[PDB]
């Protein structure tokens, strides 16, 4: 057979479906469920007894550009997975169909452009985890900006324009200093690959410099104090898939970037500059939580919580301990289950019904919208880290390791257990509480589409909250590769 | 196909979950009976298990699947019913079964009965998970989820605004304690590498006292929150905004006692941390005094009784600081029996009256109208006043005695503080009894025409709990307060054992004055309220202000909001505006925008006149050539001088 | 569902047949917002075209093989049925149900079934089962964690150094292996640290 | 006490969730039996 | 079962350019660390047995087991290969 | 019943709603009691093997062996007990 | 009354009305408002810091002014703890010694090793 004939069959079927029924979302949903299954098959065929990278394929080689390279000289972009990358891959295929299905009926102008852009962002994120060299990572790290800008500017809310320039300029700023560090790596080592980059022991004085450019970027993407001011706006004015994709995956890229670029190399700079990281993560936690206590827009509040949980996860991964790695990862997974549910509730339910996000209108949903109340409270108690939910198991483990590295900072950061409860329950009480708002008339309870989504995002986090050990089969190497202890 | 422990753990889970899934299909009737009957079956399992353990005392375990085995950290979902666990289960299971039967007659006419009964069984199941779990982690699960369930129960009337705010206060004090609890879990696992009771208690006699001090201080701060000692008793009185049965089950007998259970289970560690024992004692004396003073001068009914609960909890913490664990354990068991009964009688009172008021000042003389409710409340008050033969005498006087019988010299003062707490106990009890039954009426007339004893569903639980508050003490003082009991084998440090000295050193004066005073002041304040009522009605402006202090909980409720919460919200808004939306937009979008607005408007307003573009660009050539010739001249001779020339040039070009 | 159920004449007549009607978002309101404002034969006319929406008018082998000018007719004249069906479903709060025998469909109240969404067949039968497969696979790959391998290798290194235990009874080797583990070291970490030794 | 309109017990959510939960349970038990009879599970 | 028993390599005997040997040594160092952890866990289990069976006597019968656990805990734990792969102690 | 007031009927909750008492509940109550009893039995029979008494499982001779080996490891590694360093 | 925080925001209001805040908890409950629960009429202007001055905000107390409240709280606490210290100088002596135990303070059964008796040895005998 011909590879070209199979994809020509697919493209032909896609053209006919586009021409008969003038819509794509059925084909994209099919492709999304197909990718999920194919990734599951890769997990079936993935050996957990090997720290090596599997399913390697190289692209854009000199000899066979539009195919795959079997050469003895590799000058192209590399790809392949370890168990770390497979974890977030499973998170991304799991979310993409839901990010399309959270917008199945509310997009009515230029719909096919929207579902194209969503799938392109989701596929680009997926391939970023397969990346095995600094340059392929970077060119798939920066490829979401044009699509996010376009998506937000067209299908956004009132203040879409300001949000779109913010997601672009901030992320581009941090990315460019990442490019400088990568370029210094590339003119020194003369090789960029995530296979043998830990062997090369650069001088300390140069690790102290490369680290600054990598960390400037990761401050801007994660985000972290004091570059935490783009996230609330970009979430507030984005379409629902933009918010779900962002909070679920793009903020997890910063964590994958640390583990894959910054720790196996630059070890000595990590163990020297870790206390400055603890300063920054701690300020991120408390100040963003307290800033959340006095906000008015619903979607902005969920956004601030995302900054806090990422800042806890940075305490753990940057702690030089196994439990820190396994917690910071599980935070990223459970966060990418919980936060999309909340952004769905506050961005594709309430905003669809009443077209406003101010808390002052909302009150007394429990009377006419009870099922929405039940989901709000469950997700609120999972967000804050009620046990038997991954957002606790990850909080606890990261605070174990943060306490080990610096006990004072790792214990003064335990107040996140409180402050998360404050800024989330002050809101949940308002929504589920009181007499029905006079400003709001009645509308339907949650429909089955949204109930499907929230029940998936809750079953997944309850599972990893009940038996987190399932994820260890992929990560038992990764908890020890990135530990610099003599 | 029998398992006491499996059935104890699954049946409540059935009764919590099945109604939530099947309530619209089953109706509030069958749900009330199914949850009642299943929680009845559970109570029988525990009483029979209690018998067997008295016969043998080899606890059963239940080792289930692994939650986390990563690296030097094995946490399984282990479960166990030991001696301390089976006592906490006796309180929980008995009180919850009574309440499930009492809340049928109390919650009729309420539309949302199903969710109410599901939550009661939810709390029961999660406390069962608390007392059972053979590791600190399984404890933390029950700790959090009972605070969650408390939020929902206190918020059971979702329209009532004040109920919601009290729910938020309760669950945020919960997390203010749970944060420190996680800090203790992180420290326990850094030190011992595990979280289970077996390893930690087999080793705690070898590890540095500073580490156990940090651990126990954090766990105690969590217990201070839940057990509602003086620093964090705010939530407790607010938690009465919910229905009465919730007050009977949670904030009377069970949820508050979770902190005492934590300390009793960690007693094997606490014996090597004298500092925390001393703090626990003195914080408890502060509680048991402030509560009584706040109770004698209150007019709400549920408030007084919940404050009585705060006092007995303070006295249990006193005993724990005197290193007599079995005594506080016994007072827990009694305190459940003679306090849930009070809250049930309070409900039958409140419903006999037409408007469901909670003010003794408008109750009067229901004695002839409500005799059965009266005999039950006075039983509990006497079991609270340590009348002879009742459980409270055994459970309470012995703690007042060990205060004198302790080897420490400075604990003598705590005897008097406990004794003042006692005479205050007889005060506020007899106050409720006079104001509610003996006094002249103070309502209208129709209230007395329609007062009526409540149905069978209300009485029978008060009957059984009355039997328990009459007989349980003499039936179980051979197990707990006995001489060499070995049932609750906590490894007491021999140096701290004083029960023999407690029972023998004590004289007549120090064995009679509590009992004498409990009778005498009780009868006295009755005589004053009935014959010389002016004494409580002087209308002096310096007495009435002190009444205003002891009302409003020693103004702490106003200290907390204004100085902590309000100065947290303002600081939070100071942050959100002045930083997140102030300087951090200035060092970013806003400031860079203004900076570029000017710099671009000064760059382009440089070739100023369009009148002749030629001479201007020509002069620009001459300036640039001259400037470069002179700049290179300066930077040949010295380069650290040309730099400011270039800063200023950039200013001239961009200002 | 069907294979070659397309028909040209029906669509080419249905085009002008729908064009003779007023626009969908104004048919059932009559520009005032009242369902009764429409006539009765008009109402049945609309309901009978709307029932046509959920009817098999094309098949797989017809979409793969026919040309653009016909598919375009299907597209632009099916969008109208979509709009009419759903505007009437919202406004009247009825659906059009042709009963078995009588060839006359009209709006009706029954909605307890017979209505499915276009996203169900994909998700409930391709996504969810794959998630369940993922759960099963994570569970049965957890058996390949290093903790069990390491326990098995420690027992074997002990039996190698100390073969004698094998002849002892079959429910005592566990405790004997425990004793021998607690005695000494069966790790070889200091054997990999060779230059560390001075 | 008053009555309300009749409601079926076996609503779809009960069927779905119960069948899936209990089906995964049945699979776990069957695979444990296969492991008892052989050296490996079926999914292995 | 087919219990694999791989080969033990060290960083001090390999050249860092032949990647297969480096991966072998990395996996070896990590596997031996996990084995040290399992030995610690078995000590913990025996300690809990000695406590649950003894009771008040644990102070004597479990003494050496408890000291052994508290001496092993700071050392028998994951500590990673990079700090030996990127540091020669002979200098 | 007593003390009632109107309520919307379309509002649907997994719980009752308002004064929920459908005219079939005897049958549904039978189904629920049957499932609950079967679940309780399945759980008890499943958890039986995973039970054990705290004691009686491990012989004291095994404990003495293990404590001996503990002393052996401690002296091979040349370690001293807590407090001796004084 | 305009508090500190609420008149430090004067330079920033621009065109917004500089309202004088009054918490709703003190507003007359017996008046008929549109939103009877929050005690707000429909087009009532809002202060910049209304999140502090609505009903969902923390409760105010109108009896004691907060400074006198702090005086009373701390004065009660200090009285209690100072009495509890002073009364340790007015304490009688114990009528009997602490118990003492046979085998050298039970150092063996407390986990001793003949050299750590200071750490583990209980009372002499
Ligand atoms: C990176 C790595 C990432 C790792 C990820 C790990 C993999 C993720 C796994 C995802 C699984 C997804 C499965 C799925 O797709 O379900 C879709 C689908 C979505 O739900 P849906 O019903 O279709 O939603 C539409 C509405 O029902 C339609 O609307 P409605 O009108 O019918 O409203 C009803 C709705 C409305 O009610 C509500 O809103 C209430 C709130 C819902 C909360 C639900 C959260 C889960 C609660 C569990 C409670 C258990 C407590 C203990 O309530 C419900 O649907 C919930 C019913 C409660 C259960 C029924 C009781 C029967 C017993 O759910 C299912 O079909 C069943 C899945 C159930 C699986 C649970 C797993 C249990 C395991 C068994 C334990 C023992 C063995 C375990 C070991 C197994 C080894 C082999
Ligand atoms: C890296 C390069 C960045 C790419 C950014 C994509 C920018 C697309 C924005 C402009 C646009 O409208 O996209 C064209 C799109 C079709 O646009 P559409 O909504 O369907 O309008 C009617 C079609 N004739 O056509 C597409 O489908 C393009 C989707 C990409
Ligand atoms: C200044 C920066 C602080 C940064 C670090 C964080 C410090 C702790 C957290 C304080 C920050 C401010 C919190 C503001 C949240 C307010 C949310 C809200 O609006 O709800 C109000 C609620 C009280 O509700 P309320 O109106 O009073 O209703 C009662 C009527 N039924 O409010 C509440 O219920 C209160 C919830 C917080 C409970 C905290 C209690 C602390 C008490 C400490 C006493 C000292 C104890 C000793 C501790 C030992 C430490 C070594
Ligand atoms: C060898 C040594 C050489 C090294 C370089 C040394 C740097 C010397 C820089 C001086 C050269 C002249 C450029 C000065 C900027 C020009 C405009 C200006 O004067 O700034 C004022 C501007 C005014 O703001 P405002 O008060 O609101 O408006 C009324 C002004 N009459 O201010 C503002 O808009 C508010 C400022 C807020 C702070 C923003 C901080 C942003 C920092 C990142 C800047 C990145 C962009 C750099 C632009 C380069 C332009 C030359
Ligand atoms: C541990 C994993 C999750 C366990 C499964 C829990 C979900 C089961 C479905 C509950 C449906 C329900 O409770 O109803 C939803 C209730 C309806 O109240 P109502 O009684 O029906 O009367 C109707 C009268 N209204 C209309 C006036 C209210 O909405 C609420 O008032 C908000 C309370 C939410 C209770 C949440 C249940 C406890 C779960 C908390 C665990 C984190
Ligand atoms: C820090 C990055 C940053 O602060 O970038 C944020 C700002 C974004 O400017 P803006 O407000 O969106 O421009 C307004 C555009 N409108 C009006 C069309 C929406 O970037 C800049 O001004 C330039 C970046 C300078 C990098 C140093």
């Amino acid at each position: 057979m011909f590879l070209t004939s199979i994809l020509l069959s697919s493209l032909y079927l896609f053209n006919r479906i586009l021409a008969w029924q003038g819509n794509v979302k059925h084909f994209y949903l099919f492709a999304s469920n197909l990718l999920l299954l194919f990734i599951v098959v890769l997990y079936i065929n993935f050996n957990t007894f090997s720290n090596s990278f599997q399913f390697n394929f190289e692209l854009f080689n000199s000899l066979n550009p539009f195919g795959l390279s079997n050469s003895d000289i590799s000058n192209g972009l590399l790809f392949g997975i370890d168990g770390l990358s497979l974890t977030f891959i499973l998170l991304t295929v799991l979310l993409i169909p839901l990010t399309l299905l959270g917008n199945w009926y509310n997009i009515n102008f230029n719909s096919n452009l929207y579902y194209t852009l969503v799938l392109a962002i989701g596929l680009v994120i997926l391939l970023n985890f397969w990346a095995l060299d600094y340059i392929s990572f970077y060119i798939l790290f920066e490829a979401t900006l044009p699509l996010l800008f376009i998506l937000i500017h067209i299908y956004g809310s009132s203040d879409s324009e300001r949000a779109s320039f913010y997601v672009l300029m901030f992320t581009l700023s941090g990315s460019l200093f990442m490019l400088l560090s990568i370029v210094v790596i590339s003119i020194v080592l003369n090789t960029t690959n995530f296979i043998n980059h830990n062997l090369f022991v650069l001088s300390l004085d140069l690790q102290t410099i490369i680290w600054l450019g990598l960390f400037i970027a990761i401050m801007v993407k994660t985000p972290l104090f004091p570059i935490h001011v783009w996230l609330p706006v970009v979430h507030s004015e984005s379409p629902l898939a933009g918010s779900m994709i962002l909070a679920g995956l793009i903020l997890k890229l910063a964590l994958y970037a640390i583990l894959r670029l910054l720790l196996p190399l630059l070890c000595e700079a990590q163990i020297l500059y870790t206390p400055m990281i603890y300063i920054i993560s701690l300020l991120t936690i408390i100040l963003t939580s307290l800033a959340t206590l006095r906000q008015i827009d619903l979607k902005v509040i969920i956004a601030y919580s995302s900054i806090s949980h990422m800042g806890i996860a940075i305490l753990g991964v940057c702690s030089n301990t196994s439990l820190g790695i396994y917690g910071s990862i599980v935070l990223g997974v459970a966060h990418g289950f919980v936060s999309p549910a909340l952004f769905l509730i506050v961005g594709g339910i309430l905003y669809d019904r009443y077209h406003i996000r101010i808390v002052n209108y909302y009150k007394g949903l429990t009377t006419y919208m009870p099922q929405l109340a039940t989901y709000i409270i469950i997700l609120s108690f999972a967000n804050i880290g009620t046990p038997l939910t991954g957002n606790f198991t990850g909080e606890f483990l990261s605070l174990q390791g943060g306490f080990i590295r610096n006990p004072i900072i790792g214990g003064i950061s335990c107040i996140s257990v409180l402050l998360a409860a404050i800024y989330q329950l002050k809101l949940t009480n308002k929504l589920t509480g009181g007499i029905s708002s006079i400003y709001m008339h009645r509308t339907n309870d949650v429909t089955i589409r949204e109930k499907f989504i929230m029940n998936i995002l809750i079953i997944s986090t309850l599972i990893i909250g009940i038996c987190p050990q399932i994820m260890y089969n992929l990560l038992y190497w990764t908890v020890n590769n990135y530990i610099y202890i003599i | 196909m029998y398992n006491a422990i499996s059935l104890i753990i699954i049946l409540p889970c059935i009764s919590w979950l099945f109604p939530l899934f099947f309530g619209r299909q089953l109706g509030y009737v069958f749900v009330t009976r199914m949850t009642s009957t299943l929680i009845i079956i559970t109570t029988l399992i525990t009483y029979y298990y209690f018998y067997q353990l008295l016969g043998n005392n080899n606890p059963i375990n239940l080792e289930l699947f692994n939650y986390l085995n990563i690296d030097y950290l094995d946490i399984n979902y282990n479960f166990e019913i030991d001696a301390l666990t089976i006592t906490m289960l006796l309180a929980i299971t008995t009180i919850s079964s009574m309440v499930h039967i009492y809340s049928i007659g109390y919650m009729e006419t309420d539309p949302h009965q199903v969710r109410f009964f599901s939550l009661l069984s939810m709390f029961t199941f999660w406390m069962i998970i608390l007392v059972t779990g053979s590791n600190y982690f399984v404890l933390f699960v029950g700790w959090e989820f009972i605070g969650v369930t408390s939020y929902l129960l206190i918020s059971f009337w979702v329209t009532r605004l004040q109920a919601m705010k009290s729910a938020l206060s309760a669950v945020l004090m919960n997390r203010f304690g749970d944060a420190f609890f996680v800090l203790g879990l992180c420290v326990i696992a850094y030190v011992f590498g595990t979280l289970n009771y077996s390893t930690i208690f087999a080793t705690a006699y070898l590890i540095n006292t500073d580490l156990l001090v940090l651990i126990m201080l954090a766990l105690f701060i969590a217990a201070m929150a839940k057990s509602a000692q003086f620093g964090l008793h705010n939530w407790l009185t607010l938690a009465m905004e919910g229905p009465t049965p919730v007050s009977s089950l949670l904030h009377a007998a069970t949820l508050v006692t979770a902190g005492i259970y934590l300390l009793l289970r960690s007693a094997n560690i606490l014996e090597y941390t004298p500092t925390v024992l001393f703090i626990i004692l003195w914080i408890g004396a502060l509680t048991t005094l402030s509560a009584g003073l706040i109770a004698i001068c209150s007019n709400d009914l549920k408030r007084i009784i919940a404050l009585s609960t705060m006092s007995q909890l303070g006295m249990m913490t006193i005993a724990i600081g005197l290193s007599a664990y079995n005594l506080a354990l016994f007072h827990l068991l009694g305190h459940a029996f003679f306090k849930a009964l009070l809250f049930m009688s309070a409900g039958s009172i409140i419903h006999s009256i037409l408007n469901e008021s909670q003010d003794i000042r408008t109750y009067g003389g229901l004695l002839s109208y409500l005799p059965y409710t009266y005999i039950c409340i006075t039983i509990a008050s006497l079991s609270l006043m340590a009348m002879p033969g009742l459980t409270g005498y055994y459970t309470k006087d012995i703690i007042i005695e060990s205060t004198y019988g302790s080897y420490s010299i400075s604990n003598y003062v705590v005897y008097w503080i406990a004794y003042l707490s006692a005479v205050l106990t007889c005060v506020y009890s007899m106050k409720i009894l006079y104001l509610t039954f003996y006094s002249n009426p103070n309502n209208n007339t129709i209230t007395y025409y329609n007062a009526h004893e409540s149905n069978i569903y209300i009485t029978l639980p008060m009957f059984i709990l009355a039997i328990f508050a009459m007989f349980a003490g003499w039936i179980l003082k051979d197990i707990y307060l006995g001489v060499g009991t070995d049932f609750v084998g906590t490894h007491i440090l021999p140096n701290n054992f004083s029960y023999f000295d407690t029972e023998f050193s004590i004289t007549q004066f120090y064995k009679l004055l509590p009992l004498i005073s409990a009778i005498l002041v009780s009868i006295l304040i009755v005589v004053l309220n009935e014959f010389f009522a002016i004494v409580f009605n002087l209308n002096n402006k310096y007495i009435n202000t002190v009444y205003s202090i002891f009302n409003q909980k020693l103004v702490s409720d106003q200290i907390l909001n204004h100085f902590i919460i309000f100065k947290g919200l303002v600081t939070s808004g100071n942050i959100a505006h002045h930083v997140d939306k102030g300087s951090l937009y200035r060092l970013g979008p806003v400031g860079i925008n203004r900076l570029l607005n000017k710099a671009s408007y000064n760059v382009i307003n440089l070739s100023s006149n369009t009148r002749s573009s030629l001479s201007m660009n020509s002069m620009l050539i001459l300036i640039t050539i001259v400037s470069l010739l002179l700049l290179v001249l300066v930077m040949n001779v010295n380069f650290i001088i040309v730099i400011p020339v270039l800063i200023s040039i950039l200013y001239i070009l961009f200002s | 569902f069907a294979l070659r159920a397309y028909n040209e004449e029906k669509e080419l007549a249905l085009k002008q047949r729908l064009s003779q009607l007023p626009p969908p978002g104004k048919a059932f309101v009559t520009a005032e917002g009242e369902p009764r404002p429409a006539k009765e034969a008009e109402l049945a006319e609309l309901a009978e075209i709307a029932a046509l929406y959920k009817t098999d008018r094309v098949g797989i082998l017809d979409i793969l093989l026919l040309g653009n000018k016909h598919a375009r007719l299907y597209r632009d004249n099916t969008a109208l049925l979509k709009d009419y069906y759903y505007n009437g479903r919202r406004i009247l709060d009825k659906i059009p149900v042709k009963d078995k025998q009588t060839g006359k469909v009209t709006w009706e109240i029954k909605r307890e079934g017979a209505e499915k969404e276009d996203w169900v067949n994909q998700m409930y039968f391709l996504y969810a089962p794959s998630l369940i497969l993922l759960l099963i696979v994570m569970v049965y790959k957890s058996r390949e964690d290093i903790t069990f391998w390491a326990k098995k290798e420690l027992d074997q290194r002990v039996l190698d150094k100390h073969p004698e235990i094998n002849d002892a009874p079959e429910n005592e080797r566990d405790a004997l292996i425990v004793e021998r583990i607690i005695a000494g070291d069966y790790d070889k970490l200091a054997s990999l640290q060779k230059k560390a030794t001075p | 006490p008053e009555l309300t309109p009749a409601v079926p017990f076996f609503q779809p959510y009960v069927l779905k969730w119960a069948g899936v939960s209990l089906g995964l349970v049945a699979f776990y038990q069957f695979n444990s039996s296969y492991e008892a009879k052989n050296g490996h599970t079926w999914v292995e | 079962s087919e219990h694999q028993r791989p080969e033990l390599v060290s960083f001090d005997d390999i050249n860092y350019n032949d990647h297969k040997k480096v991966r072998e040594a990395q996996e070896s160092y990590t596997r031996e660390q996990f084995i040290r952890l399992e030995a610690l866990k078995t000590v913990r289990k025996a300690l809990e047995k000695c406590y649950e069976e003894s009771g008040p006597n644990h102070f004597e019968d479990c003494k050496n087991l408890a000291e052994q656990y508290l001496d092993m805990l700071p050392t028998h734990r994951l500590q990673g290969y990079l700090g030996y792969q990127r540091n020669d102690p002979s200098k | 019943g007593g003390g009632r007031y109107p309520f919307p009927k379309d509002v649907i909750s997994m719980t009752g709603g308002w004064w929920a008492n459908p005219s079939n509940w005897k049958l549904n109550g039978l189904f629920a009691t049957g499932i609950a009893v079967g679940l309780a039995l399945w759980v008890s029979t499943a958890t039986l093997p995973y039970t054990r008494r705290r004691e009686g499982i491990t012989s004291e001779s095994d404990i003495s062996k293990w404590n001996a080996a503990a002393g052996v490891w401690r002296e091979r590694h040349g370690k001293i007990s807590t407090g001796e360093a004084a | 009354i305009r508090a500190s925080f609420d008149k430090a925001e004067e330079p920033m209001l621009g065109d917004y009305p500089d309202i004088d805040p009054f918490p709703a908890q003190l507003k007359n409950p017996y008046k008929k408002y549109d939103d009877q629960q929050d005690r707000r009429n429909l087009e009532e202007p809002l202060s910049v810091n209304d999140d502090l001055y609505d009903m969902w905000s923390p409760d105010r107390f109108t009896h004691f002014k907060n400074q006198d409240a702090l005086k009373y709280f701390i004065g009660f606490l200090t009285i209690f703890f100072g009495a509890s210290y002073v009364a340790t100088y007015f304490v009688p002596e114990k009528a009997a010694i602490p118990r003492e135990f046979p085998y050298e303070g039970l150092w063996k059964e407390s986990g001793g090793t003949e050299k750590s008796k200071a750490f583990f040895g209980q009372r002499s005998e």
